[PDB]
């Protein structure tokens, strides 16, 4: 079952460690800018809608997919949003 | 003189054995060790997932999808907690940027797996499975295939090229203060990792377990080959993205393709 | 003769000289240099320099300063008497014309003004005069040694230093416990050059020493950063001395011929013609007409293979490396036309004084006719491929541009001072090594020096060179492979084993070297990169007095620092990519 | 077993240590036999080029960064010994201060020359610096009968 592979993946990473051990302030202008991370942070939210969608659409059908092009609609407006602000650019 | 491929690799797993293991100074100990197996475990139990075979399956569980979400998302930290080991400015930035690209190339795998989940169903594996049996789903989503293959290759798959190298500077790539037996721990994870995800590949775009005019589980294991063989000459042929293109060509490209690829299948299934 | 010793007394600027500072004060020498060489005392140098500087036709770029020793000079008639004596070669672009300026210095009082205020490229040559004799000149800015580390004690160009490392302790590792203490505690003390800027959050040290590939070569670069940009970079050279200038005093004029093609690795022959046809003008030999065709063609070979690797390491690093990594291949076949003249695919050591080693193989028309059909199908490929394309060349517009009197006064000869619109070569303005029998051509850049025009350039070059080839190989004329003359090192071998007194002649050049009269020498290339120049002195031995070898690269690794001051680390690594700069050439 | 020496032959990461000169060969060699060599992850450091004295410390200390089996080449006139320039900048050699296993007489050598280099290193690294009593044979000895035969060589008139 899956519970005898977990216990043998974790005796194998057991054994090659066991096996292993045995045989012997300030950043400035620097980083920063990691607001793609949190774009993914928000749009990973967005998409677990989505990701409770893909389960069920064929008796959803057509009101379904209206509203699901409004969803989609509206994170594409806030992307170009996002481009035209200047936010979604090159970063270091 | 070796006549085999995979000897190669079987060498350097011997060669990381047995290699004298110094401790680093002013550097933390509990994740310097733990983040090698945050992505060599996480693709070891991606492989839990593959149905081999209806009476040899590894587990008969009803999601096999979430679990590999949860792998893919979980990788990050090796590549955080590797960055923050370092305990060096340079090596951390270079664990930054690099987990900056993977964040940002990490997102398009789910979008682009929920249109072949959606036409098929479920997520029990062996309906996927079962679904191909005379028309595979890869003809109407071409556009959703290029971007998995994208997305399964720009994670740590060495495709970005900024894992051992770095094109800023003041920064230096994260691979240089492990030199134990880490560095062939990651060798090895993304090598069951871009085996994994052919082999996910085959067995969800494609058919498996067919069987034309021979057994169906060497059918799947040579199309996992002869799938293993193309993405080592793409790989190959793929040259180096600098950092700015791979920025250019990331959440601007592929999120509209995808949201337009959901609409498509959604209003074409019904 | 083009050899023979001319004092040049009559040249206008010897009389515009008189006019200004009547008599006294200089004397003219007799020399072989081609030049004239005044002698004028330290306390007239900054007036007489000033003078030049703004005559009507003026000396606008200071070719070299350099020291010599000069106390064992027993051939000493005209000269003052000097302990100590400090050379300056300046140029005139707008007469052609060249000046040589002796200070002499006594050995209790070796001081002279700086000159660096007029020329700033003279601040390295300075720094340089005091690491390698003990002049120190007042009013340097950053008076430090720039060759050797700074617990080196000895000036190793002085004659009471023992030249070579068997005279000291071998590698006992006594300093190697100190240095590495050394290294352990990096600190920054604010003493590498001005450094204004104070060592704190403001401003960040960065040693920033390139290893990685297309560095050509291991240096460090120490860097002042503020919010990412270049507030001061100090280069820290030396790290690649080699000794060659002392090496040369100690090595028979035959051989030494080895050590000249180590001054550049891409270079071969070309770093050995200007010391052969230096050494022939102290001998006073004009050579056959052949040798200088088969000089050429061995140049011109060794020329295109040194800009076909500067536009691939070009294209390689700022763009696609794709397809310019077959030009790797056609390298290969240019080593095979080496090896088939000369015998080694590097480093021939293939000329000799008065002429080459051997005679052609007689396939070796063939080869080149293949060799010249073939290339330009292929080098119209790489011009579409350079010329037409867009991303580089829309970044490689106006990064880092300088104009005429920016390269003037740093000295930068080569594709830089061409990428201006000064028309200066050396081999149309003073032809040499015959090729003021040939017709060609000097591409130009108009009046913006950038990459882009550099790179343009040299492909325009490489064109010129294939036109030189092939009328090297159309017209190639028949005769000797050596001079007759007693001088000619060695003679024809056939000759030498039948001939007792050839034999003579040979075993007395070959064992203790032939004896050259006491004069002075001096010729100036066209190298791979700049001009490279070599000016040699001799007492009348079988050995050089002292050997001068100018090389452009160290005035292009000084120029950095002027032009990049405002910049960001990437346009630094791209401009380093992009100047002609090798290791091997700043430390000879 | 010897499975482990089975291991250590198979396969070696080389650190290349290439400097100004005498690496456009070794970079000929390198784009025919292969970014994979790594600081502080090979064990092999195949030092080439003139040792100066100035950066020796440098290369004492990449000597120390690597893992416990080390091997070193010395490539080229100038790295076995001082080469050419025996004067006070160069330091006689890079065995003085490292012990070097391999080494490889030229200026510069050739890439086939680097191959032949890898050929005794794996030779050297299957006999288990140890000489295992089999390495008293050497190049010198080994194929003595092979280049004494040799009477007749080509005229150098011709191409
Ligand atoms: S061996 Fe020859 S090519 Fe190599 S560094 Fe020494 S002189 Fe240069």
């Amino acid at each position: 079952a899956f519970a005898i592979f977990l216990i043998v993946a974790i005796g194998l990473c057991c054994l090659m460690l066991v096996g292993g051990w045995f045989l012997g302030a300030r950043l400035r202008l620097s980083a920063k800018f990691y607001l793609v991370a949190m774009f993914f942070v928000i749009f990973d939210v967005e998409a677990l809608y989505l990701f409770a969608w893909s389960t069920s659409i064929r008796e959803s059908g057509w009101v379904g997919f209206v509203e699901a092009a409004i969803f989609i609609f509206v994170l594409l407006a806030g992307l170009v949003y996002l481009v035209r602000i200047g936010a979604l650019d090159w970063t270091p | 003189v070796g006549w085999g491929g995979s000897l190669q690799l079987v060498a350097d797993m011997i060669k990381m054995f047995f290699k004298e293991d110094w401790i680093p100074k002013f550097s933390d100990r509990v994740i310097f060790t733990l983040a090698p197996m945050i992505a060599f475990t996480s693709l070891l139990l991606a492989f839990a997932i593959v149905p081999v075979s209806p009476g040899w399956v590894v587990a008969d569980l009803n999601i096999g999808i979430l679990f590999f979400l949860m792998m893919a998302g979980l990788a990050v930290y090796a590549v955080l907690f590797a960055g923050w080991s370092s305990n060096n400015k340079y090596s951390l930035l270079g664990a930054m940027r690099a987990s900056a690209q993977t964040l940002s190339y990490e997102v398009f795998l789910g979008l682009s797996l929920m249109g072949v989940v959606a036409q098929a169903g479920s997520f029990n594996m062996t309906d996927i499975v079962n679904s191909q049996a005379h028309v595979w789903n890869v003809i109407p989503q071409f556009f959703g295939f290029i971007t998995f293959a994208i997305a399964g290759v720009a994670v740590c798959h060495r495709h970005p090229f900024d894992q051992p190298e770095a094109e800023q500077e003041l920064a230096d790539g994260y691979h240089i203060e492990y030199s134990g037996m880490k560095f062939g721990l990651f060798f090895v994870g993304e090598y069951i990792g871009i085996v994994t995800i052919s082999a996910l590949m085959v067995t969800l775009f494609f058919g498996g377990w067919q069987g034309p005019l021979l057994p169906p589980f060497i059918w799947f294991a040579l199309k996992t080959a002869f799938f293993m063989m193309m993405f080592i000459l793409i790989r190959a042929s793929l040259p180096r993205p600098r950092y700015d293109q791979v920025m250019s060509f990331g959440w601007k490209i592929c999120l509209p393709l995808t949201l337009i690829n959901l609409l498509v299948t959604a209003a074409v299934i019904l | 003769p083009a050899w023979q010793t001319r004092d040049h007394l009559d040249d206008p600027v010897i009389g515009e000289l008189r006019n200004r500072f009547g008599p006294d004060a200089f004397t003219v020498q007799a020399t072989r240099t081609g030049v004239p060489v005044v002698w004028i005392k330290r306390e007239q140098l900054l007036e007489v320099g000033d003078f030049l500087k703004k005559l009507p036709k003026p000396y606008v770029m200071l070719f070299d300063l350099h020291g010599m020793d000069e106390r064992l000079r027993t051939h000493r008639e005209g000269l003052p008497a000097a302990d100590f004596s400090v050379f300056y070669h300046l140029i005139s672009i707008d007469r052609n014309r060249d000046i040589m300026l002796k200070v002499a210095l006594a050995e209790n009082d070796l001081h002279v003004p700086t000159f660096t205020k007029l020329f700033p490229n003279a601040n390295w040559y300075e720094r340089e005069t005091w690491d390698l004799f003990g002049i120190t000149f007042d009013g340097h800015p950053n008076l430090r040694r720039i060759m050797m580390p700074q617990t080196w004690k000895g000036h190793p160009l002085r004659k009471d230093y023992p030249a070579r490392a068997t005279e000291f302790s071998p590698f006992e590792l006594t300093k190697a416990k100190q240095d590495l203490e050394m290294e352990a505690l990096t600190f920054k003390p604010e003493e590498w050059g001005m450094k204004r800027g104070t060592e704190n959050e403001d401003f960040m040290f960065l040693n920033l020493g390139p290893n990685h590939p297309s560095a050509h070569g291991a240096f460090r670069i120490v860097l002042q950063l503020d919010g990412e940009e270049i507030v001061d970079c100090v280069p820290d050279i030396g790290y690649h001395h080699r000794g060659a200038e002392k090496m040369g005093e100690r090595q028979s004029w035959h051989s030494y011929i080895p050590y000249t093609d180590r001054i550049e690795y891409l270079g071969g022959c070309v770093n050995e013609m200007p010391y052969v046809l230096a050494v022939e003008k102290l001998a006073g030999i004009t050579v056959p007409d052949r040798v200088n065709v088969i000089r050429v063609m061995l140049s011109e070979l060794f020329r295109i293979n040194s800009h076909l690797l500067y536009i691939s390491t070009f294209i390689q690093d700022v763009g696609a490396m794709t397809p310019v990594f077959f030009a790797f291949t056609d390298r290969q076949k240019i080593y095979d036309l080496v090896e088939a003249i000369t015998g080694f695919r590097m480093h021939p050591a293939w000329f000799r004084i008065g002429g080459v080693a051997h005679d052609l193989p007689r396939g070796w028309d063939r080869l080149l006719r293949e060799f010249l059909d073939w290339m330009p199908k292929r080098l119209a490929s790489y011009e579409k491929a350079a010329l037409q394309n867009t991303i580089l060349k829309g970044r490689s517009q106006g990064v880092a541009a300088y104009g005429a009197k920016e390269a003037l006064e740093w000295g930068t000869t080569g594709a830089g001072l061409r990428a201006t619109g000064i028309d200066f070569d050396v081999r149309k303005a003073r032809p040499y090594s015959g090729y003021e029998n040939f017709d060609f051509e000097i591409p130009v850049g108009g009046g913006v020096s950038d990459c882009y025009t550099r790179v343009m350039l040299k492909v325009e070059e490489l064109r010129q060179s294939l036109r030189i080839l092939e009328q090297c190989l159309n017209n190639m004329p028949e005769g000797p492979f050596k001079a007759d003359h007693p001088l000619t090192t060695p003679p024809p071998k056939e000759r030498t084993l039948q001939h007792i007194e050839t034999l003579i002649t040979h075993f007395l050049q070959v064992s203790w070297g032939p004896v050259m009269p006491a004069n002075e020498s001096f010729q100036m290339i066209e190298a791979t990169k700049g001009i490279n120049s070599y000016y040699l002195t001799s007492d009348g031995s079988t050995m050089s007095y002292r050997t001068r070898v100018r090389t452009p690269s160290f005035a292009h690794l000084q120029q950095i620092p002027a032009a990049i001051r405002g910049s960001l680390v990437s346009d630094l690594i791209v401009y380093l990519g992009s100047i002609d700069f090798v290791m091997s050439d700043v430390d000879r | 077993n010897d499975m482990v020496n089975w291991g250590r032959k198979n396969s070696i990461w080389p650190y290349n240590f290439g400097l100004s000169c005498c690496y456009v060969e070794m970079v000929t060699s390198f784009t025919a036999v292969h970014l994979r060599a790594s600081p502080r992850q090979a064990d092999l450091m195949v030092v080439a080029g003139t040792c100066f004295t100035k950066m020796a410390p440098v290369i004492q200390r990449l000597y120390d960064q690597m893992l416990e089996p080390k091997w070193v080449i010395s490539m080229g006139a100038c790295a076995n010994s001082g080469g050419m320039y025996d004067i006070y900048s160069v330091v006689q050699g890079v065995d003085k201060f490292i012990p070097v296993d391999v080494y490889i007489p030229g200026c510069p050598p050739r890439p086939e020359a680097y191959m032949q280099a890898l050929m005794l290193l794996q030779e050297s690294i299957g006999k288990e610096q140890g000489v295992y009593r089999a390495n008293m044979q050497s190049e010198r000895e080994r194929k003595r009968g092979e280049r004494i035969a040799v009477t007749n060589l080509r005229t150098p008139d011709e191409i």
